[PDB]
C-alpha cells in the first residue's frame, strides 16, 4: 500500500475559456498522427493564384529548382469556390481515398501516396493553454501513419530520384588559379622589413 | 586577408591536377614523356 | 652574361619567335590551365575566347 | 575547415575592454604545379 503524498486538500477555483467547435468526431475520438514528407506539404493558407505566380523563384541549381517545383506541386492547398448559386464553399485539392482491401491512400491531383498504419498505444493528443500553464487533452493518437510512393512510375518519386541522384553529382570545392610570382616572395619580402624596422626601433629605443 | 601561401602539395602524375592530363598523343611525345606510362606516381627529389 | 641578360635575350627572341614545338605545347597547356582557372570562377566570356585561342592553336598533325 | 577558427580574447585592463581577435580559413586555392629559379623566375614544370 503506497499511501497517497498529497493529502493538503488545497484546490484551485480556475475556470476555462472553450470555444464551440466546428465539427465533432461521431463514435470515437480517435485521430491519426501522420508524419509529413518531404516531397509532400501543406498551405493551410487560402490558395491566391496571383502572389503564387508573382512569386515563383528561378535559380540556377537545378536540383533545388526541381525540388521546389515538386514540392510546389505536391503541395496540399485549398481556395475558395464560387457556387453556381451565388454561395461561397470551401474547395480542396486534396482527397483520401480507401481500396477494398481497407487500405488508405492520400491523393493531392493525380498523385497517390499509400497510407501505412502502425498500432500506437498510450498516446494523445492535448491542447496547450500557456497563459494558465496547464495542458488540455483533445483526443487520442491510436495509429501512427507513414506516406509512401505508390509505385516507381509515379512521377513524385521519379522526380525525387532525379533530384537526389544529381545532388551527390556536383562535388567541387577547391577552385583553381594561377600563379605568376613566387609564392615565396611575400614572405621574404614582408621579413626584410620587419628586420629593417626592428633595426630602426632598436635604434630609437637605445636612443629614448 | 587574402591567398596565403601554406604549402606545396605533391602531384600524383595523369592525374586530374598533373600538367599530361591533357596535351593529346602528340605533344607527350614532345615532351619526352612515354605514352605508355600510366601515372599513378609521385616524383620527389 | 648574367642571368638578367639571359632573360632578357630569351624574352627578345620569344618576341621574335615565330614558332616552336616546344614552345607550342608550353602555351597551350599554359592556356588550359587558364581555361580551368575561368572555368571555376564561372566566367562564361572569358571561357569562349580561350576556346576561340585553343582551337586556332590546335589542330596538329 | 575541421576547425576553422583560432580565437584571441583579452580584457584588456591598463577601462574594461574585452578585445577578441579572431581569424577564419576560407576557400582552397589550388594551381598546376610551378617551379621556381634561384634567378626568379617562374615557369610552368
Amino acid at each position: 500500500h503506497t499511501k497517497s503524498v498529497y493529502d493538503n486538500g488545497e484546490t484551485l477555483d480556475i475556470s476555462l475559456p472553450i470555444h464551440p467547435k466546428s465539427h465533432i468526431p461521431q463514435g470515437k475520438q480517435d485521430r491519426w498522427v501522420v508524419k509529413l514528407p518531404d516531397f509532400l506539404d501543406i498551405n493551410a493558407e487560402p490558395f491566391d493564384p496571383r502572389p503564387f505566380e508573382m512569386n515563383v523563384k528561378t535559380h540556377e541549381d537545378k536540383n533545388q529548382e526541381l525540388l521546389d517545383k515538386l514540392i510546389a506541386v505536391n503541395t496540399v492547398r485549398w481556395r475558395y469556390a464560387k457556387s453556381e448559386t451565388g454561395g461561397i464553399f470551401k474547395e480542396t485539392n486534396s482527397q483520401i481515398i480507401q481500396w477494398e482491401d481497407g487500405t488508405y491512400s492520400l491523393r493531392v491531383g493525380s498523385e497517390i501516396f499509400d497510407m501505412f498504419t502502425t498500432n500506437t498505444d498510450d498516446n494523445y493528443l492535448v491542447s496547450e493553454h500557456n497563459e494558465e500553464g496547464i495542458l488540455m487533452t483533445e483526443s487520442t493518437l491510436s495509429k501512427s501513419v507513414k506516406l509512401v510512393p505508390a509505385s516507381f512510375q509515379s512521377t513524385t518519386h521519379q522526380k525525387l530520384a532525379k533530384a537526389l541522384s544529381a545532388k551527390q553529382k556536383k562535388e567541387s570545392y577547391a577552385r583553381s588559379v594561377v600563379t605568376k610570382e613566387d609564392p615565396e616572395e611575400r614572405q621574404r619580402r614582408l621579413e626584410s622589413q620587419e628586420n629593417e624596422r626592428y633595426r630602426l626601433e632598436r635604434r630609437r629605443k637605445q636612443a629614448e | 586577408g587574402n591567398k596565403v601561401h601554406i604549402g606545396k602539395v605533391p602531384i600524383m602524375l595523369r592525374s586530374k591536377f598533373c600538367s599530361l592530363r591533357t596535351l593529346d598523343e602528340v605533344d607527350l611525345y614532345k615532351m619526352k614523356e612515354c605514352p605508355y606510362d600510366m601515372g599513378g606516381y609521385f616524383v620527389i627529389n | 652574361l648574367s642571368n638578367d641578360e639571359v632573360n632578357s635575350i630569351v624574352k627578345m627572341k620569344q618576341s621574335l619567335s615565330s614558332n616552336t614545338g616546344f614552345n607550342t605545347v608550353l602555351k597551350k597547356a599554359q592556356l588550359q590551365e587558364e581555361l580551368e582557372e575561368a572555368r571555376d570562377a564561372h566566367d562564361h566570356e572569358r571561357v569562349a575566347r580561350i576556346e576561340a585561342e585553343l582551337k586556332s592553336i590546335g589542330a596538329e598533325s | 575547415w575541421e576547425e576553422p577558427r583560432l580565437i584571441l580574447d583579452q580584457p584588456a585592463q591598463h577601462d574594461n575592454i574585452n578585445k577578441r581577435y579572431e581569424i577564419r580559413f576560407g576557400k582552397i586555392y589550388l594551381s598546376r604545379p610551378t617551379m621556381t629559379e634561384a634567378d626568379g623566375t617562374t615557369h610552368a614544370m
